[PDB]
């Protein structure tokens, strides 16, 4: 965020002023099955990347490979 | 600019073990084949947005 | 190997003093009996090596089936499946033109932009113009979401 | 004792003359360096890493041995081996199941050997010098053909845009100083001739082709 | 449906594929393709019957080892469906699927049929965002080879 | 922060006016039963649990 | 000013959940087509396109070439040396963007 144009003044998360707090996930069983941290093994590209290999066919048998 | 580049949501696998509903309800869903309709952006997964319903679950930090 | 010993004292007997002498040797003695089982799995761990030799050569065949298929044309490389149904599949298609129609207040700093005060002093008086509140902002067709 | 620490002795064999036989029996700081730096056996010099292995081999082996040593759910199945009423029969190859899956511990550890770490989100925080990115920057991409295809086209016209140049200043250098002052000038402008001086016309400043 | 046809056009032996079709007849041939399995499983079983049934009763192939026996009725029964097969194509099937292909364009060479779901196209913004095969890194076309008749 | 050490967190209550509108002497009232209510649900549990 | 605040231009509904924030739906939501009958819908017109809409292709595709230049003046080159003499006004009618 700093090396994005915004400095920052303080430091953490606990905002002293007029804005929202996120607390960690309290460490019980009740907020552990409704919540769970975000893996980023779970953002991926698009599948739909893989039709651009349709063009590398065609251009295959355009050639007589 | 920038933060409108990122509200633009990326795109969140649906397969989840962490939630236990999910654990129990996947293992009945049925895998359709999606069909390309010409696009990068089909989101045919959850997407990567605190507000979606599908995601809401994820603790965004 | 003979090892060079400074005799700075004198080692004790080895008849008097035996057990002194010992661990050396037991610590050789298990690797010998670790080098008696890795001989021994020389088959067991080539017949697996040389499974995977000849497993190799049936990988390709089917890479090539799965990326290219029967004809060339492309295989089950391109095929993409999904849980979500079709509610699910619009409800993602508009939270995609919501935030692209998500904007935040305020826009940019207004002193990082041309002065109109500068303008006059270069040569040009700016126009002032109206506000346009006739348009309506929408979303792309999805291709560009 | 172990034979890697046999083949240093050989190549020390000299260096444990010159510490041991000289310099460890002489008195001084010359003697106090030697006695500290004497070659021969090590002292504590076990390796505790190869020592735990061994304890951890030998102890989930064992374990190995118990999840594997089951009785049979097929031959339970008709009766007339040793089991007739086994409730609990189809749990018997859980736990083989589970120590066979225990193969591929590490050969699948963590999220990059588990998948294509490229298409994944964490692949881009490494690769931008363990940076945090926004969730969405796996999709906010120009296109890879653009990138290569675009490298080798400037490249390609650049070397057809040499022949021309080339052309166009031979076809320049045999026009007068007229022409080369009012053809692609503006139109308001009128022509006064300059005092002729020597100028050469060099194409390359440097010696090149 | 995602099949390869042989036809014959005249001397010629042409190649095409099933999503060149009509939907409308892409059922028709899939439906004649699912009752072959039917076909031929259900000649094997004849096969199976009258081989057992002959194998048995006459008391001239049963006094013989079993394993002439059983090659027997092993060879007569997926040559029942192999018949069962030919009777099915030659009936009025392998004739309905070239006229179900009336219409379709074919090509000389198997290697040259494409398979239109797997083709790349593009959303058209001068057409309405109309999906077209005429895409911007096209060059020359497609050029088949003919529309088939019969 | 009326049970905090030293608060910090002046943004939060400790410079505003706060009323209320339940029983007075809060800790010789509300506060133990609010600790009472604690102490049944507890218990309930580990019965009900056991 | 909060840092989590957000404009919106088109409606949404929040959910009324306990321990939870999120759009559970959006007014007045409708549901096209499932992706088989959009696949459907489009081999229909990638099947006619690929039979009857392959001939006079490759000069077609010259002029959408030439009108993606920069600069008029380009284009006019374009078509007169890649399109065989081709004029500006006839060619963008050919394409769709006259009026
Ligand atoms: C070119 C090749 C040449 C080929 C010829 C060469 C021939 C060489 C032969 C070599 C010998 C091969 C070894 C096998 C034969 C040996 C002969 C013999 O007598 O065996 C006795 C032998 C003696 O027992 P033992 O020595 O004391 O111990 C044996 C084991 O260590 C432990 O024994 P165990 O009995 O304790 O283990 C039991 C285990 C054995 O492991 C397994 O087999 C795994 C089984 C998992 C699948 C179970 C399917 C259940 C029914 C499904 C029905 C639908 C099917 C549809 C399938 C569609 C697929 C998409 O199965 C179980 O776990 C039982 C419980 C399973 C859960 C039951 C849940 C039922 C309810 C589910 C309901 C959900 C659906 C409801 C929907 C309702 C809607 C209507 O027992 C065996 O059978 C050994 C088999 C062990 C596996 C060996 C494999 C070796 C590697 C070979 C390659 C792999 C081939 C196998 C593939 C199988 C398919 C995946
Ligand atoms: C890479 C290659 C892969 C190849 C794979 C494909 C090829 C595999 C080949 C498999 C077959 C190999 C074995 C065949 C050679 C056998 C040669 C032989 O010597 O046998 C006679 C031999 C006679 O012994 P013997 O004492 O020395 O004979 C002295 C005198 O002849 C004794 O004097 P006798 O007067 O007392 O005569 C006794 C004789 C009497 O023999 C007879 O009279 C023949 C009667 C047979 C009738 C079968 C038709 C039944 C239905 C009739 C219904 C009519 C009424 C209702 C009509 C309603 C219509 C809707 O005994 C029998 O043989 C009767 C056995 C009945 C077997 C019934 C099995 C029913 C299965 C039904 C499903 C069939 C599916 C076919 C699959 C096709 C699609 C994949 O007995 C045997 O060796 C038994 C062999 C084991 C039986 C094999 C049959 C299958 C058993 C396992 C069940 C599998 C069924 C399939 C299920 C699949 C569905 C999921
Ligand atoms: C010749 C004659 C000359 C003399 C004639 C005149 C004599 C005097 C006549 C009296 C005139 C009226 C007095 C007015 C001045 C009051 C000034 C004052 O400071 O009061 C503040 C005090 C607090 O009021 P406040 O601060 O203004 O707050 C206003 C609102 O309360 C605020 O509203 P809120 O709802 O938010 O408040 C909540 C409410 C909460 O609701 C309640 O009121 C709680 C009630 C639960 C307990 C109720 C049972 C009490 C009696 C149990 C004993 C039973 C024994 C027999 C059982 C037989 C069964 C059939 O109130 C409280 O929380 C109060 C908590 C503070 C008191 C608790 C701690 C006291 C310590 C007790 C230890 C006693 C050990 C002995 C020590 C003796 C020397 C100090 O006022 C009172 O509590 C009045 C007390 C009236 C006495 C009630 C009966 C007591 C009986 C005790 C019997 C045992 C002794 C036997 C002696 C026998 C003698 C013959």
């Amino acid at each position: 965020t700093l090396r994005a144009g915004k400095n920052i003044e303080g430091s953490g998360q606990v905002h002293f002023g007029y804005h929202d707090q996120k607390w960690g996930m309290p460490a019980i069983p009740m907020f552990q099955l409704m919540y769970y941290e975000l893996p980023g093994n779970s953002i991926v590209v698009n599948p739909c990347r893989n039709q651009n290999y349709r063009l590398y066919f065609e251009m295959r048998k355009k050639l007589g490979i | 600019a920038t933060r409108w580049y990122g509200r633009q949501p990326g795109h969140l696998l649906r397969a989840d073990t962490y939630w236990i509903p999910n654990l129990v309800s996947q293992r009945f869903a049925k895998h359709q084949p999606a069909h390309w309709d010409g696009t990068q952006n089909m989101p045919i997964f959850r997407l990567a947005d605190p507000k979606h319903k599908d995601s809401y679950m994820v603790q965004f930090r | 190997p003979k090892i060079v010993n400074p005799q700075l004292w004198p080692n004790p007997n080895k008849l008097r003093f035996a057990d002194l002498y010992k661990y050396q040797g037991v610590e050789m003695k298990k690797i010998n009996d670790s080098i008696k089982n890795y001989k021994a799995a020389k088959f067991y761990i080539g017949g697996i090596l040389g499974g995977c030799l000849v497993f190799k050569f049936f990988i390709d065949a089917a890479v090539d089936k799965y990326i290219f298929g029967e004809n060339g044309n492309g295989g089950k490389f391109l095929e993409m499946q999904t849980i979500n149904s079709n509610y699910d599949y619009y409800y993602n298609r508009q939270f995609q033109r919501m935030r692209y129609l998500t904007e935040d207040p305020a826009g940019d700093d207004p002193l990082q932009k041309t002065k109109d005060e500068h303008l006059v002093d270069l040569g040009f008086i700016p126009k002032v113009f109206g506000a346009n509140v006739e348009v309506r902002k929408r979303a792309p067709h999805d291709k560009y979401l | 004792m172990n034979p890697i620490q046999k083949a240093w002795l050989k190549i020390l064999e000299p260096v444990s003359y010159v510490i041991n036989e000289k310099m460890a029996k002489r008195t001084g700081i010359i003697g106090k360096l030697g006695r500290f730096f004497a070659i021969g056996p090590r002292e504590y010099g076990v390796h505790p890493i190869n020592r735990m292995f061994i304890f951890m081999n030998r102890k989930y082996m064992a374990f190995q041995a118990v999840a594997l040593h089951r009785y049979s759910f097929v031959k339970s199945l008709t009766h007339n081996g040793f089991h007739m009423l086994r409730v609990f029969r189809h749990f018997a190859f859980v736990l083989p199941a589970t120590v066979l899956a225990g193969l591929g511990l590490f050969v699948y550890w963590g999220d990059d050997n588990k998948c294509y770490s490229p298409d994944r989100f964490p692949y881009l925080k490494k690769r931008a010098g363990d940076m945090a990115l926004p969730l969405n920057s796996l999709n906010q991409r120009t296109s890879a053909h653009y990138i290569e295809i675009n490298a080798i086209y400037g490249a390609e016209m650049m070397k057809r845009y040499h022949k021309v140049w080339e052309n166009i200043i031979e076809e320049r250098s045999k026009a007068t100083d007229q022409e080369k002052k009012t053809r692609y000038a503006h139109p308001s402008y009128q022509y006064s001739p300059l005092p002729v001086v020597s100028i050469p016309n060099v194409l390359n400043p440097l010696n090149l082709q | 449906s995602n099949i390869f046809l042989e036809l014959q056009d005249g001397d010629k032996t042409v190649y095409t594929h099933t999503s060149l079709i009509e939907e409308s007849k892409q059922e028709q041939i899939q439906a004649i393709y699912d009752k072959v399995p039917q076909w031929t499983n259900g000649g094997r079983f004849l096969g199976f019957w009258l081989s057992m049934e002959a194998v048995n009763r006459v008391q001239s192939v049963a006094k013989l080892p079993i394993y002439y026996r059983a090659g027997i009725v092993a060879t007569s029964t997926l040559l029942g469906g192999l018949v069962s097969s030919l009777v099915f194509w030659k009936s009025g099937n392998e004739n309905q699927v070239a006229k179900l292909a009336n219409g379709a364009p074919v090509y000389l060479k198997k290697w040259e049929v494409p398979e239109l779901s797997k083709l790349y196209f593009f959303l058209d913004d001068d057409n309405n965002f109309k999906p077209s095969l005429n895409h911007h890194a096209v060059t020359q076309g497609r050029q088949y080879y003919k529309i088939y008749q019969h | 922060n009326s049970a905090l050490i030293g608060s910090e967190n002046q943004s939060d209550s400790m410079n505003e006016l706060n009323t209320n509108f339940s029983m007075t002497y809060y800790i010789l009232t509300v506060l133990p039963g609010k600790f009472i209510y604690w102490i049944y649900e507890i218990l309930h549990t580990f019965f009900v649990v056991c | 000013m909060q840092n989590t605040t957000n404009i919106v231009h088109v409606p949404v509904h929040m959910g009324h959940t306990h321990y939870f924030d999120y759009i559970d739906s959006f007014p007045k939501l409708k549901e096209g087509p499932t992706l088989e009958e959009n696949h459907i819908t489009n081999q229909k017109i990638l099947r006619e396109q690929l039979i009857s809409g392959q001939q006079g292709l490759e000069q077609n595709l010259c002029l959408r070439n030439c009108f993606k230049l920069s600069q008029k003046r380009y284009i006019e080159f374009c078509l007169d040396r890649k399109c065989g003499g081709a004029d500006f006004q006839r060619a963008a009618t050919i394409l769709g963007y006259t009026k």
